[PDB]
């Protein structure tokens, strides 16, 4: 299997810059490397085939180029409506597609607002115990959220998850969920939610005790 | 038939 | 306008069946090859099947080799995907493609140009269960400055999707809805937040309205401040 390999994986722009994405073949697939943009919710869509040739109505500011194993898209002024995540895929031994590469707004520096939840009567009640920790609009995405639990750190017992650009400010929101047990969350007192983000002179430190 | 070939019709 | 669109899709227990349609339009389906495609929860693409204009030759991924059928009606311009023996890998959106729509002969390799919309294929074990909807209360470690933070948290439902309103939608700005996430139980979590000022806290209402449509499951949760 021809395997194709994208870079970067993620790749912040503003409006008007030149962008340029890579596309890498394990092995020489000649000029046959397809393109295809893809908007969250939707489907790809064709904007280059074989390389180099742009498809019909697609705006003249994209561009590709190269032959053998090394590929690019050129997007000579990022317009509002090109952030996207771009795929390539060869077509010269059945049909094989790279990673993505994801084009995110650039914004100025947000630095999170953390607010930490401890979990409801009901829930224990039902012998489970969640404590939530809510990072809200930050940019950019890249933030730490270290788990403390009786000053011991946390491995394997959190799950997080992370919203889309908002679409009004272009920040993202982060949830960090630890799940225990409501046996394993009655046998320690206080729990704390490290988090690091370039936008913090110092890493901020909520924490709760059980039974507060 | 390579896979990759004309999978469409000749007109 | 050459436009297409992917249906069937559904929630099946590994080992059943499931049969997955494309409708074409703006372009004459009898000559044109026909892929399907499939996008796996990593975003990642991946090839499932092609099959001729005449349905003369059809060519299979190794992943889906003699579980699943390719065809095609060339008379009620439809394409067919039939699945068998369904692994938990193949939860995927199922898109069909058509062959790059050169009529000429020119080239000798050809890829894919029109890709309808997809639909969503679900295989877990898991059975349909209802959502626990857990409130989290605003607080003092809740509350920067005058901006308070409040939700609900959603958790152990199957399967996708959870809608959840609050205030019966009176209440949208600062609503944030978190992804679910699958749990090592099979079952999903999510969390819905807003951020409201503080000082409304004692004086307005705030309740998550949480809906799970395969469960018959609607739940109104009043999130009172500790």
């Amino acid at each position: 299997d021809i395997q194709m390999t994208q870079s970067p994986s993620t790749l912040s722009a503003s409006v008007g810059d030149r962008v340029t994405i890579t596309c890498r073949a394990s092995q020489s697939i000649s000029s046959w490397l397809a393109w295809f943009q893809q908007k969250p919710g939707k489907a790809p869509k064709l904007l280059i085939y074989k390389a180099s040739s742009l498809e019909s109505g697609v705006p003249s500011r994209f561009s590709g180029s190269g032959s053998g194993t090394e590929f690019t898209l050129t997007i000579s002024s990022l317009q509002p409506d090109d952030f996207a995540t771009y795929y390539c895929q060869q077509y010269k031994n059945y049909w094989t597609f790279g990673q993505g590469t994801k084009v995110e707004i650039k914004r100025t520096v947000a630095a999170p607002s953390v607010f930490i939840f401890p979990p409801s009567d009901e829930q224990l009640k039902s012998g489970t115990a969640s404590v939530v920790c809510l990072l809200n609009n930050f940019y950019p995405r890249e933030a730490k959220v270290q788990w403390k639990v009786d000053n011991a750190l946390q491995s394997g017992n959190s799950q997080e998850s992370v919203t889309e650009q908002d679409s009004k400010d272009s920040t993202y929101s982060l949830s960090s969920t630890l799940t225990l047990s409501k046996a394993d969350y009655e046998k320690h007192k206080v729990y704390a939610c490290e988090v690091t983000h370039q936008g913090l002179s110092s890493p901020v430190t909520k924490s709760f005790n059980r039974g507060e | 038939p390579d896979p990759n070939a004309n999978p469409n019709v000749d007109p | 306008q050459v436009q297409m669109v992917a249906s069937g899709g559904g929630v099946v227990q590994p080992g059943r069946s499931l049969r997955l349609s494309c409708a074409v339009s703006g372009f004459t389906f009898r000559n044109f090859g026909m892929h399907w495609v499939r996008q796996d929860p990593g975003r990642g693409l991946e090839w499932v099947a092609i099959i001729w204009y005449d349905g003369s030759y059809e060519f299979y991924a190794d992943s889906v080799k003699g579980r699943f059928t390719i065809s095609r009606d060339n008379s009620k311009n439809t394409l067919y995907l039939q699945m068998n023996s369904l692994r938990a890998e193949d939860t995927a959106v199922y898109y069909c493609a058509r062959s790059y729509g050169s009529l000429t002969g020119d080239e000798t390799k050809y890829g894919m140009d029109v890709w309808g919309q997809g639909t969503t294929v679900t295989v877990s074990s898991a059975s349909t269960k209802g959502p626990s909807v857990f409130p989290l209360a605003p607080s003092s470690k809740s509350t920067s400055g005058g901006t308070a933070a409040l939700g609900c948290l959603v958790k152990d439902y199957f399967p996708e999707p959870v809608t959840v309103s609050w205030n019966s939608g009176a209440l949208t700005s600062g609503v944030h809805t978190f992804p679910a996430v699958l749990q090592s139980s099979g079952l999903y979590s999510l969390s819905s937040v807003v951020t409201v000022p503080s000082s409304s806290l004692g004086t307005q209402t705030y309740i998550c309205n949480v809906n799970h449509k395969p469960s018959n499951t609607k739940v109104d949760k009043k999130v009172e401040p500790k």
